[PDB]
């Protein structure tokens, strides 16, 4: 049924004109059908016939919908959709189950073909014109146009949403103890009323929309809890993680592995422990997407251990606003953190994990800091507030690092939690030269073009060394110079270099890096008891 | 209660802003919901549909000495896209020199004035909902928006008139309007300055708008010299440190030389080894201290070029900055110590810092600097608004501090005792 709602004014993108595409030829059956179907909505006032003063056209198709050996229709609005203006935002981002509060009951109403309930701006209707031909392409084709928002058209979702919002405003005002959330063509209503009462209000609302032409579905098929809402199995009092089925199989294709690793990765958010390191290996060197790969037994043992993790199902709890939010984090490995946000211990609202590709140069604390921050942003998106943090790092350690680090950084109110393993400062360069320690003056150079270099050092104690490198580069050389001094030095060492990169390290004091070389240097820095590193400008006298 | 409206337009070719709303806390979505239902009533804003695709971020803040939430919109994008423009707002050169200046919030004035019907769309904004459980509440401005650049433009006239009598009756005072504010400076002692300011409000209040230690003190903002250390005896290490500093510094002052000191540095000696200064080193040094006793000659501000502010965290609560237009030709530079109470957080300290520096830029050249911040975007975006308290918002980019530019400025001079 059409409705008495103000139409939303709609225009084509800057300087474009309506669609003008030809209509495919059709079987006696696919034409017969569409003629029946259109005469239908035609009588419903949903679509109206148009003459030749309309030069536009969109391709109508006919496909017998599954589980109905009866004929249905489909209009191809691709082109019109290209030429239509943009709207603000149909689907901001998805609400997360952990952000809902429990309700005694939740009911869903199918405001189904309600797109055909809302009317289309009269002016725009012309662009929606379409044709039903005839058998032998006689003379005319039977032409029509939508007087109502068409299923498939770019604007339908947005307009349909704003419309429904107006329409629910009065009911919403009178019943603030009730909750409505529209998503697509489903009205999800929930509340804490005694069930009879709740039943009553829905009927009320059902009559309200009904005043607006928006008819609701037969008893023969209404939906009931749990609700499958993209990934979760939602109950009014608790949510549950819907089944993740790993096909146990005989022979495995590259592609299959990709999809497999895809799913397993989505999974790890809720089930950390899931792993894919060996399963990823089966990819190296793959020549085709359909080439079969032999499952290394390291891969069997892993594929196995994951079917087990995905056995134990998981249930979470909804949000209670009268309680504090707690976010706890753990470092699973280098650059790997896991977290769980909960209100009542062991009663988790949400969990997740992060892998941090070392990149240029970082340190564990900096990395913790980014975890907190990523967590902090998602908490604000979910519960409009940020968690109290329980963190695996001492207050002493954090104070030392941050007060001195070169970049501005911060961590919201938090508290140390002694859950091993704690994140700590792997090493710290001394601030002034060490007394009673050897001093290596290191230097390294390479011919940019030939990639031929030398690296070495001489010390205040008489020692010296030098090495020749093939296929090297300048930075490598300078670094290598530093590596050697570290290797041959002993527990305490002073080292002078004119390397630019040394300035980076002195500043950042990274504990991870992309460079296997910087990494070697770092392992070395860690082993020492005391290291003072110093930079002097290049090519001046100093040496 | 409208008037005839001045048509505003987007610079040619441009299209409206379509900036995304940053997530907000419960606390502030509530505050804005209230703030907006009210203004909607008063006819200042109006709900809109989906047919409007533009958007600009919003948020709420509270001024120190304010415990009543204030709505602040981010119009930087709109402003960049808004045509420039008889009263056009000129910057004097007098408050740079005043003994004191006072900033006044006259943002309220604009809401009286209607804004052209066809430019309203471009002012669309959104109050988002928690966990996206609801769609956003979209509004748009019917009157002149606060923090928009067209706003003090259009209200120029009304403003000149409103003021003239305080003006002509006190030409010993300066008044500067930079967007939602009015800087009011005088050399008159505090007694007369404070009292004369209050009078000025009353002068304003009288025409309608409420217009609200704290006092500023221009050109007490002197640039400091770089002082070089002094020891009884120098070590290999002190010299190396000192030499690396000077070598870089010579990009600013080309008369700084490092050869006689570098000489003492030939020879693989132990860093803790003490070295006495050759009389040739001693002079070269004394000669550098001199070149350093004053700012580089030749740096002149150029109205048609962007102003740039760079900050370096120095640790222990300290920060150093430099305003310039051309690298190494600084117009001003300085040191900032953390505000009492910001003892556990950098983002707090840094936004305070940014605010003070922007203010001075305004006073001096009436222009906001583009900032270069020693912070990761994510860290800044997540928490900057929490502590922001100014009607305007300057431009910024996130960077990585070269270690050298940091060692240099740490060297700036400080009061022998302080201010007492
Ligand atoms: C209150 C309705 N509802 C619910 C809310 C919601 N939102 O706010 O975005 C999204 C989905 C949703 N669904 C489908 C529910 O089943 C539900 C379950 C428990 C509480 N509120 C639930």
């Amino acid at each position: 049924p059409i409705s008495p709602i103000e139409t939303v004014p709609v225009k084509l993108k800057p300087g474009m004109d309506g669609p003008k595409v030809k209509q495919w030829p059709l079987t006696e059956e696919k034409i017969k059908a569409l003629v029946e179907i259109c005469t239908e909505m035609e009588k419903e006032g949903k679509i109206s016939k148009i003459g030749p003063e309309n030069p536009y056209n969109t391709p109508v198709f006919a496909i017998k919908k599954k589980d109905s050996t009866k004929w249905r229709k489909l209009v191809d609005f691709r082109e019109l959709n290209k030429r239509t203006q943009d709207f603000w935002e149909v689907q901001l981002g998805i609400p997360h189950p952990a952000g809902l509060k429990k309700k005694k009951s939740v009911t869903v109403l199918d405001v189904g073909d309600a797109y055909f309930s809302v009317p289309l701006d009269e002016d725009f209707r012309k662009y929606t014109a379409f044709t039903i031909p005839s058998i032998n392409n006689e003379t005319p084709g039977i032409r029509y146009q939508y007087n109502v928002l068409p299923q498939g058209w770019k604007g339908s979702p947005a307009i349909f949403q704003s419309s429904m919002t107006k329409i629910l405003e009065p009911f919403r005002k009178q019943n603030p103890d009730i909750v409505i959330y529209q998503y697509m063509d489903d009205l999800y209503v929930g509340s804490d009323l005694e069930i009879g009462q709740h039943r009553t209000k829905i009927e009320e609302l059902r009559q309200h929309l009904l005043r607006w032409g928006l008819t609701t579905p037969d008893k023969k098929h209404q939906k009931e809890p749990p609700f499958l809402w993209m990934g979760y199995e939602l109950h009014p009092d608790k949510w549950t993680v819907q089944p993740i089925v790993l096909p146990e199989k005989d022979s495995w294709t590259v592609n299959d592995i990709q999809k497999l690793v895809g799913k397993l990765n989505w999974a790890s958010q809720i089930y950390p422990g899931i792993k894919v390191r060996q399963l990823c290996k089966l990819l190296r060197g793959t020549k085709a997407l359909t080439e079969v790969i032999p499952l290394t037994e390291e891969a069997e043992l892993e594929l196995a251990e994951n079917r087990e993790i995905l056995k134990e199902p998981v249930h979470g709890v909804y949000y209670d606003p009268s309680k504090d939010l707690i976010a706890e984090i753990q470092k699973q490995g280098q650059g790997q953190w896991t977290y769980q946000i909960y209100q009542e211990p062991f009663k988790n609202l949400k969990t997740g994990k992060y892998a941090r590709m070392r990149g240029a140069h970082t340190n564990d604390v900096k990395q913790l800091t980014e975890a907190v921050q990523k967590i902090t942003t998602e908490s604000i998106v979910i519960w409009g507030k940020t968690p109290k943090f329980k963190l695996p790092i001492q207050k002493e350690t954090w104070e030392t690092w941050w007060t001195e680090y070169w970049q501005a950084t911060w961590i919201p109110e938090w508290e140390f939690v002694n859950t091993p393993p704690l994140v700590k400062l792997w090493y710290q360069l001394e601030k002034e030269p060490i007394v009673g320690a050897e001093t290596f003056y290191v230097d390294g150079a390479a011919n940019r073009e030939t990639k031929l270099g030398k690296a070495g050092y001489v010390t205040n104690r008489g020692r010296q060394k030098v090495v020749t490198l093939t296929d090297t580069t300048n930075q490598k050389t300078e670094l290598q110079a530093i590596y050697l001094a570290l290797q041959d030095s002993g527990l305490e060492v002073n080292i002078v270099t004119d390397s630019q990169y040394a300035l980076g390290i002195i500043q950042a004091q990274p504990d991870q890096s992309e460079s296997e070389l910087v990494n070697q240097i770092i392992e070395q820095l860690i082993k020492k008891e005391k290291v003072y590193l110093a930079w002097v400008p290049a090519h001046k006298g100093i040496g | 209660s409208p008037i005839e409206t001045v048509p505003v337009k987007l610079k040619p070719g441009m299209d409206g802003p379509k900036v995304k709303q940053w997530p907000l806390t419960e606390e502030k979505i509530k505050a804005l919901v209230e703030i907006c239902t009210e203004m909607e009533k008063e006819g200042k804003i109006s709900k809109i549909g989906p047919e409007n695709p533009y958007n600009t971020p919003v948020f709420a803040i509270k001024k120190k000495d304010s415990t009543k939430w204030r709505k602040l919109v981010d119009f930087r994008e709109l402003n960049k896209r808004t045509q420039d423009f008889q009263l056009g707002i000129p910057h004097p050169a007098g408050l740079k020199k005043k003994k004191s200046v006072t900033v006044l919030d006259v943002g309220d004035a604009y809401f009286s004035v209607p804004l052209d019907e066809d430019f309203r769309k471009y002012t669309a904004f959104t109050i988002p909902s928690i966990n996206n459980e609801t769609p956003g509440i979209r509004y748009q401005y019917n009157v002149l928006p606060q923090g928009w650049k067209g706003s003090p433009a259009i209200f120029q006239s009304s403003m000149t008139k409103i003021l003239e009598p305080f003006r002509k009756q006190n030409p010993d005072i300066v008044i500067y309007q930079y967007m939602d504010d009015l800087y009011v400076g005088s050399d008159l002692e505090i007694g007369q300055h404070r009292t004369k300011i209050e009078e000025l409000r009353q002068h304003l209040l009288r025409w309608g708008l409420t217009t609200p230690g704290y006092e500023l003190h221009p050109d007490k903002w002197t640039v400091q010299p770089i002082v070089l250390p002094e020891k009884d005896s120098w070590t290999v290490n002190d010299i190396q440190k000192l030499v690396g500093k000077l070598n870089w510094a010579s990009q600013i002052y080309p008369g700084i030389k490092v050869r006689q000191l570098c000489k003492l540095l030939r020879g693989t000696k132990a860093l803790t080894e003490v070295i006495p200064l050759t009389e040739e080193a001693e002079l070269e040094l004394a000669e550098n201290r001199e070149i350093l006793k004053e700012p580089v000659h030749g740096v002149y501000y150029d109205p048609s070029k962007d102003l740039i502010a760079e900050i370096q965290k120095q640790g222990q609560g300290q920060w150093t900055y430099q305003i310039y237009q051309e690298p190494f030709k600084n117009l001003k530079t300085g040191k900032y110590a953390r505000m009492r109470g910001a003892h556990t957080n950098d983002v707090k300290q840094l936004t305070e810092a940014v605010q003070k520096i922007t203010t001075e830029s305004i006073v001096i050249w009436g222009k906001t600097p583009k900032f270069k911040l020693p912070i990761q975007k994510e860290t800044w975006e997540t928490w900057w608004t929490e502590y922001w308290q100014a009607t305007w918002i300057p431009e910024w980019e996130f960077v990585n501090t070269p270690p050298l530019v940091k060692l240099w400025y740490q060297l700036e001079k400080e009061p022998i005792v302080g201010a007492e």
